[PDB]
C-alpha cells in the first residue's frame, strides 16, 4: 500500500573525497596512474536533509551520509521508475541487504514504514524479476557512510567506506579510499535514482563522477593513502 | 552406470511408503531422477521427476499432493514417498536416470530414461 | 596410456597338463610384447620377447604367439618348477605397462 | 494421449516386425522415445528423439515418424526381441502408450 | 657377472622424500637406457620411469609424474630415483632394471636388480 | 676452458676472465592448483534442448560454479562450424573463467557467416551482434531434420527492419510497426508501414543455404574474481621454499613460492610488478597468499691464465651463494670455485671484484 | 560404381596421430573402451578401416 506524504539546493566542498580502488590487484610502495570515473577534487556536492527528490544518475554517483540513527536504508536505481522497465532496488534491513531487479511499480513517494517492526511502502508490484541477491547489510560521534555507484558494461559496481565523524553539517577533510563492496551482473540501464528512508509513525550528499586521471599513492601496506587529481590545476 | 533400490514392502491402507534409489557411475548432479509405476499386468505410468542439482520437481496430475521426492547429494541417492496408500497402489516402483529434462535449467531435452533400476515392489493389503 | 589385462586371473593345473594364459592390450601393439615369469621373493625373469621370440636358456616347452591386441602364452607340458606368476608387458609406447599377472597353482 | 497398435503382434523368429504409436495431438520429433521390456525385467530405452539410437542397441532396431504417427521397426526378430514395447512422449507433460 | 644393486631403502613419513640408487657392474651401463619398476606387497608390477643412455630424455608413469625424478651418472655407473611428496600408496619394493626392448632402449639382454623396500608410514 | 674457446671462437685464449654462459636453477617439480568444484557444467542441457530460440529473441544461459569438459565439444563430429577467437579450443581445456555465457538461436545456413566479430548484415546488425574484441567460440550445426516442416516451420523468425544497428549483446523483441517513408502508420500495416519481423521458410526440401542451423555461441569472460568455471582439472599439493613450475587457476609460471606478508584484501587474488608480471597469488583452495620469485640464475665466468701457460681454470658464479651452485670461496662477486684463497696480498692480476683478484702461482 | 566401389578404404581409428610421411597398413582390432577384444569384433572393438 502506497502513501502520499521543491527547495533550493545546498552545496558543500568535497576536498579530497570519493577516491576508490580502481581494480583488485595488490600493489604497494608505488605511485600508480589511472584513468577512471572519479569525483573531481574540491567539487560542489549537493547537500540534502533527511527532501528526497529523484536525481539524475549521469555517469555514476558518489553518495555519503552522516547520521546516528540509520535513517537511510537504501536506494532506487532505474530509468522510467515504473512497470514499463526493469529497475534496481537496494534495501537494508536489521539482518541483511536485499537486492532485486524487477518491473517494479514504485510509489509516488516510496519509503519504509517503521513502528522495531517495519513495512516496505516502496512499490505496489514487482513483475518479471530478472535478478535477486541477498547478503549481510551494506551499512551495518556520528557514522559517516560513503558509497560509489557505477554502471559499466552491464555491471553495477558498488564501493564503500565507513568511519565515525565528529564534524557537523559538512564532510571531513583528509584522505580515505573506498573498497569494493559488490559487483552485480545485472545488465540494465540507469539514468535516475532516489534515496530510501525509514520513517517512524540525518543528512546526505550527492556528487557526480567524471572521467579523470588520478595519481594514486599505495603505501607499504598496499592501501591508498594519497592522490593527485591531474586535471585540477597546473 | 548402476541404480539400485530398496526391497519389496507390504503396507496397510492409509499408510505411506518411501522408496530409495542409490545411483553411481555418473556425475550425479548432472542428471535428474525419474519415477515410473507399473501395476501387475499393466503398462508404464509416470509419477514425477526431480532435479538432483537444485531439488526442483514436477509431478503427474494423479500424484499431486500424494507424492514427495527428495534427493541426497552426499550419498548420491534419490527417494520417493507415496502417502495415503490404496489397494490399487500395489505395483512395482521404478527409478531411472533422466534426460528428458535438464537439471539446471529445467528445460525439455532430447533423450529419455537412459538407465533404470531393479524396481521396488509395494503391496498394499490390510491382511498380513 | 595403453592398459594391459590378463585372463584368467589365476588357474590350477597338474604336471603334464597344457597351460594357456591370455594377455590383451588396450590397443594394437603389433608384436611388441614381453612375457615375464616371477616366483615369490625373486625379481621377474624374461621368457619371451617380441611376442614369439624365445629367450636363450628357456626350455622348449614354453611358447607364445599373437598380434595386435591379442597375445597367448603357452606351456605345452607343465613341470613342478613352473609354478609362478606370469606377467605380460607392452613396450610399444611410453609409458610402458605391465598386466595384472596370472597366477599358476599346482593342482 | 498415446495409442499403440497392434496390441499383440504375432510373428515368427527371423521375420520383420513393425509397431505403430499414434498421438491425440501433434508431438515434436525431439520429444518422443521408445522402450523395450522383457518378462521379469525393468524397461530399457531403445530410441530417443524419435530417430536416435540409444547406447548398446543393435542395428536390428530403427524408427521414424512425425506429427501424430510414429513407428518402431525390427529388421529381423531374434529370440531376444520378443518383448513388450512402449512409446513415450514428453512434449506436453509426460505420457506413455498402452504398450504392444 | 652382470649385477644391479639397489640401495637407499627404509621407512619414511608421508609428505617426505627419499633418494634411491642402483649401482651397476658387469655390463656397459653407459650404453643402455634404464627403467625403474616397483611392486607393492601382494600386488603385481608397476612401471615407474625410464631414462635414455645419455641421461637426456626422461619418462614417467602418471602415478609418479610430477613427484618423482629419474637421473643417472655414467661415470659412476649408477642409476638414481629421487622421490618427493611420498604417500602410503608408494610403499613397495623398488627395482632397477634393463628391460629388453626393440623400440626405445635397443636392449638385447634383460637384467634386474634385487630390489629395495620403501615404506611410507 | 672448451666453453671459453667456443665462446671466443678461438683455439688460443689470453689471460683474463670471460663470461661464457648463464646458469639457472631448474624446477624440482610441477604443481597445479585449481578451485575445488564438484559439479560439472550444464553444457548438455544447452545443446540437446528440444526447442531453440529465434535469432531476434536469442536465448542466454549463464554457466558458473562448475567444471567444464570441452573435449566433448571440439572433438565432436556433429558440428559444421567451430570457430574460436582469442583462444585455442585444444588449450581451452585447462583455462579458468569468471563466467561463461551460452547464446543460442536458429538461423539459415547462409547467415552463419554473420556470427563473427566485425561482421555486418541482417543478422549481425539487427538480431545478434558480437563485439570486435569477442573472445570465445562459435558452434553451429544443421538441424533440418528437427527444425524444418513439410509445410514450412514459420515458428522461427528474424528482424528485417530497424532504425539503427544493435550494439554488442543487445536483444530487441519489439513488434511495433516500422515506417519506411515519410508518412506515419497509426499502428496499421500498409504502404511504407511494415511489421519488423519476418518468418523463415523452413522446409526439409530446401537447399543447404536455406535449411535451419542451430547455433551456440560460447562467450568467455575473465574478470578479477575467484574463477567459477575451470576445465578438467587435476590438482596437486602445494610446495614452498623450492624452485617449482606452477599453474594457479590457469596462471602458469616458474619460481620459488613462500608464505607472503602482503596484506591482501578479501577481493584480491593476485599482485603485479612494474614489468606487468604477477609476483603474488592467492591459493584457490586454502586462500593463502604466496610470494612469487623466480629461481636463482646468473652469469658464469671462467678465469684463466693464457692457454700458452696452463689449461687450469677457475669458475665464478656471479651473484650467488656457494650453497646453491650444484677450493670453494664466497666473494661479494659470487661463488668462486677452483681457486685457492690466501691471506696474502699482491698486485691485482685478473680482477674478480670487490677487492678480490686472482692469479696463477 | 553403381553399387558402390568398396575397394577403396580409409583409417578411422588410431591410438595417436601419424608423423609426416608415415604409412600404417595394420588391420588389427581397435579397443575403444577399457575391455579387451580377443581379436574379435564387438562392443568397444572395431576394425580400424
Ligand atoms: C496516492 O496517490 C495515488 C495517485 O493519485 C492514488 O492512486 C493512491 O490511492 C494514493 N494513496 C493514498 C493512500 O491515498
Ligand atoms: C531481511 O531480509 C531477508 C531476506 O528477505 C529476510 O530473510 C530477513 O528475515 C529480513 N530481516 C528482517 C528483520 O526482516
Ligand atoms: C512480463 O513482460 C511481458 C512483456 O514483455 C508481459 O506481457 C507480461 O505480462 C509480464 N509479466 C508479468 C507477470 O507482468
Ligand atoms: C539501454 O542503453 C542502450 C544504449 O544507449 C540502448 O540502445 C538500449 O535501447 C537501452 N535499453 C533500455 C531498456 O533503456
Ligand atoms: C603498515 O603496517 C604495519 C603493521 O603491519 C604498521 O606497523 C605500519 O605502521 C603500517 N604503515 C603505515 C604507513 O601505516
Ligand atoms: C671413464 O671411466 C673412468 C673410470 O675408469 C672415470 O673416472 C671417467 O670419469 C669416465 N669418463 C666418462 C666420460 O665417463
Ligand atoms: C547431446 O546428446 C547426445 C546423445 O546423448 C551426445 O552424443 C552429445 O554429445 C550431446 N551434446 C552435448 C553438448 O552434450
Ligand atoms: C574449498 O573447499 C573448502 C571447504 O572444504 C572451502 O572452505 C573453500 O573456500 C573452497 N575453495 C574455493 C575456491 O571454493
Ligand atoms: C708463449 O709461451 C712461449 C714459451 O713457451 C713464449 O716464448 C711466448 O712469448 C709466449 N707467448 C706469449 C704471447 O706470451
Ligand atoms: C648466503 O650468503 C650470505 C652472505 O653473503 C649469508 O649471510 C647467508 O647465510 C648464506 N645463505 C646460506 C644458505 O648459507
Ligand atoms: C686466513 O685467515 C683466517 C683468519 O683471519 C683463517 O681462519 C684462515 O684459515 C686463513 N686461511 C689461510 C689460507 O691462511
Amino acid at each position: 500500500q502506497c502513501v502520499n506524504l521543491q527547495l533550493p539546493p545546498a552545496y558543500t566542498n568535497s576536498f579530497t573525497r570519493g577516491v576508490y580502488y580502481p581494480d583488485k590487484v595488490f600493489r604497494s610502495s608505488v605511485l600508480h596512474s589511472t584513468q577512471d570515473l572519479f569525483l573531481p577534487f574540491f567539487s560542489n556536492v549537493t547537500w540534502f536533509h533527511a527532501d528526497n527528490p529523484v536525481l539524475p544518475f549521469n555517469d555514476g554517483v558518489y553518495f555519503a551520509s552522516i547520521e546516528k540513527s540509520n535513517i537511510i536504508r537504501g536506494w532506487i536505481f532505474g530509468t522510467t521508475l515504473d512497470s514499463k522497465t526493469q529497475s534496481l532496488l537496494i534495501v537494508n534491513n536489521a539482518t541483511n541487504v536485499v537486492i532485486k531487479v524487477c518491473e517494479f511499480q514504485f510509489c509516488n513517494d516510496p519509503f519504509l514504514d517503521v513502528y522495531m517492526k517495519s513495512e516496505f511502502r516502496v512499490y505496489s508490484s514487482a513483475n518479471n524479476c530478472t535478478f535477486e541477491y541477498v547478503s549481510q547489510p551494506f551499512l551495518m560521534f556520528k557514522n559517516l557512510r560513503e558509497f560509489v555507484f557505477k554502471n559499466i558494461d552491464g555491471y553495477f559496481k558498488i564501493y564503500s567506506k565507513h568511519t565515525p565523524i565528529n564534524l557537523v553539517r559538512d564532510l571531513p577533510q583528509g584522505f580515505s579510499a573506498l573498497e569494493p563492496l559488490v559487483d552485480l551482473p545485472i545488465g540494465i540501464n540507469i539514468t535516475r535514482f532516489q534515496t530510501l528512508l525509514a520513517l517512524h509513525r540525518a543528512a546526505y550528499y550527492v556528487g557526480y563522477l567524471q572521467p579523470r586521471t588520478f595519481l594514486l599513492k599505495y603505501n607499504e601496506n598496499g592501501t591508498i593513502t594519497d592522490a593527485v587529481d591531474c586535471a585540477l590545476d597546473p | 552406470v548402476q541404480l539400485v533400490q530398496s526391497g519389496a514392502e507390504v503396507k496397510k491402507p492409509g499408510a505411506s511408503v518411501k522408496v530409495s534409489c542409490k545411483a553411481s557411475g555418473y556425475p550425479f548432479t548432472s542428471y535428474g531422477i525419474s519415477w515410473v509405476r507399473q501395476a501387475p499386468g499393466q503398462g508404464l505410468e509416470w509419477m514425477g521427476w526431480i532435479s538432483t542439482y537444485n531439488g526442483n520437481t514436477n509431478y503427474a496430475q494423479k500424484f499431486q499432493g500424494r507424492v514427495t521426492m527428495t534427493t541426497d547429494t552426499s550419498t548420491t541417492t534419490g527417494y520417493m514417498e507415496l502417502r495415503r496408500l490404496r489397494s490399487d497402489d500395489t505395483a512395482v516402483y521404478y527409478c531411472a536416470r533422466d534426460y528428458t529434462r535438464g537439471a539446471w535449467f529445467g528445460e525439455s531435452l532430447i533423450g529419455g530414461f537412459d538407465n533404470w533400476g531393479q524396481g521396488t515392489l509395494v503391496t498394499v493389503s490390510s491382511a498380513s | 596410456v595403453i592398459w594391459m589385462t590378463q585372463s584368467p586371473s589365476s588357474l590350477s593345473a597338474s604336471v603334464g597338463d597344457r597351460v594357456t594364459i591370455t594377455c590383451q592390450a588396450s590397443q594394437d601393439i603389433r608384436f611388441y610384447l614381453n612375457w615375464y615369469q616371477q616366483k615369490p621373493g625373486k625379481a621377474p625373469k624374461l621368457l619371451i620377447s617380441d611376442a614369439s621370440n624365445m629367450e636363450t636358456g628357456v626350455p622348449s616347452r614354453f611358447s607364445g604367439s599373437g598380434s595386435g591386441t591379442d597375445f597367448t602364452f603357452t606351456i605345452s607340458s607343465l613341470q613342478p618348477e613352473d609354478i609362478a606368476t606370469y606377467y605380460c608387458q607392452q613396450y610399444d609406447n611410453l609409458p610402458f605397462t605391465f598386466g595384472p599377472g596370472t597366477k599358476v597353482d599346482f593342482a | 494421449v498415446l495409442t499403440q497398435s497392434p496390441g499383440t503382434l504375432s510373428l515368427s523368429p527371423g521375420e520383420r516386425a513393425t509397431l505403430s504409436c499414434r498421438a491425440s495431438q501433434t508431438v515434436s520429433s525431439t520429444s518422443l522415445a521408445w522402450y523395450q521390456q522383457k518378462p521379469g525385467q525393468a524397461p530399457r530405452l531403445l530410441i530417443y528423439g524419435a530417430s536416435s539410437r540409444a547406447t548398446g542397441i543393435p542395428d536390428r532396431f530403427s524408427g521414424s515418424g512425425s506429427g501424430t504417427d510414429f513407428t518402431l521397426t525390427i529388421s529381423r526378430l531374434e529370440p531376444e526381441d520378443f518383448a513388450v514395447y512402449y512409446c513415450q512422449q514428453h512434449d506436453t507433460s509426460l505420457t506413455f502408450g498402452g504398450g504392444t | 657377472e652382470v649385477q644391479l644393486v639397489e640401495s637407499g631403502g627404509g621407512v619414511v613419513q608421508p609428505g617426505g622424500s627419499l633418494r634411491l640408487s642402483c649401482a651397476a657392474s658387469g655390463f656397459t651401463f653407459n650404453s643402455y637406457g634404464m627403467h625403474w619398476v616397483r611392486q607393492a606387497p601382494g600386488k603385481g608390477l608397476e612401471w615407474v620411469a625410464f631414462i635414455r643412455y645419455d641421461g637426456g630424455n626422461k619418462y614417467y608413469a602418471d602415478s609418479v609424474k610430477g613427484r618423482f625424478t629419474i637421473s643417472r651418472d655414467n661415470s659412476k655407473n649408477t642409476l638414481y630415483l629421487q622421490m618427493k611428496s611420498l604417500r602410503a600408496e608408494d610403499t613397495a619394493v623398488y627395482y632397477c632394471a634393463n628391460l629388453k626392448d626393440s623400440r626405445y632402449s635397443g636392449s638385447y639382454y634383460d637384467y634386474w636388480g634385487q630390489g629395495t623396500l620403501v615404506t611410507v608410514s | 676452458l672448451s666453453e671459453t674457446k667456443c665462446t671466443l671462437k678461438s683455439f688460443t685464449v689470453e689471460k683474463g676472465i670471460y663470461q661464457t654462459s648463464n646458469f639457472r636453477v631448474q624446477p624440482t617439480e610441477s604443481i597445479v592448483r585449481f578451485p575445488n568444484i564438484t559439479n560439472l557444467c550444464p553444457f548438455g542441457e544447452v545443446f540437446n534442448a528440444t526447442r531453440f530460440a529465434s535469432v531476434y529473441a536469442w536465448n542466454r544461459k549463464r554457466i558458473s560454479n562448475c567444471v567444464a569438459d570441452y573435449s566433448v565439444l571440439y572433438n565432436s563430429a556433429s558440428f559444421s562450424t567451430f570457430k574460436c577467437y582469442g583462444v585455442c579450443p585444444t588449450k581451452l581445456n585447462d583455462l579458468c573463467f569468471t563466467n561463461v555465457y551460452a547464446d543460442s538461436f536458429v538461423i539459415r545456413g547462409d547467415e552463419v557467416r554473420q556470427i563473427a566479430p566485425g561482421q555486418t548484415g541482417k543478422i549481425a546488425d539487427y538480431n545478434y551482434k558480437l563485439p570486435d574484441d569477442f573472445t570465445g567460440c562459435v558452434i553451429a550445426w544443421n538441424s533440418n531434420n528437427l527444425d524444418s516442416k513439410v509445410g514450412g516451420n514459420y515458428n522461427y523468425r528474424y528482424r528485417l527492419f530497424r532504425k539503427s544497428n544493435l550494439k554488442p549483446f543487445e536483444r530487441d523483441i519489439s513488434t511495433e510497426i516500422y515506417q519506411a517513408g515519410s508518412t506515419p502508420c497509426n499502428g496499421v500495416q500498409g504502404f511504407n508501414c511494415y511489421f519488423p519481423l519476418q518468418s523463415y521458410g523452413f522446409q526439409p526440401t530446401n537447399g543447404v543455404g536455406y535449411q535451419p542451423y542451430r547455433v551456440v555461441v560460447l562467450s568467455f569472460e575473465l574478470l578479477h574474481a575467484p574463477a567459477t568455471v575451470c576445465g578438467p582439472k587435476k590438482s596437486t599439493n602445494l610446495v614452498k621454499n623450492k624452485c617449482v613450475n606452477f599453474n594457479f587457476n590457469g596462471l602458469t609460471g616458474t619460481g620459488v613460492l613462500t608464505e607472503s606478508n602482503k596484506k591482501f584484501l578479501p577481493f584480491q587474488q593476485f599482485g603485479r610488478d612494474i614489468a606487468d608480471t604477477t609476483d603474488a597469488v592467492r591459493d584457490p583452495q586454502t586462500l593463502e597468499i604466496l610470494d612469487i620469485t623466480p629461481c636463482s640464475f646468473g652469469g658464469v665466468s671462467v678465469i684463466t691464465p693464457g692457454t700458452n701457460t696452463s689449461n687450469q681454470v677457475a669458475v665464478l658464479y656471479q651473484g650467488v651463494n656457494c650453497t646453491e651452485v650444484p677450493n670453494v670461496f664466497q666473494t661479494r662477486a659470487g661463488c668462486l670455485i677452483g681457486a685457492e684463497h690466501v691471506n696474502n696480498s699482491y698486485e691485482c692480476d685478473i680482477p674478480i671484484g670487490a677487492g678480490i683478484c686472482a692469479s696463477y702461482q
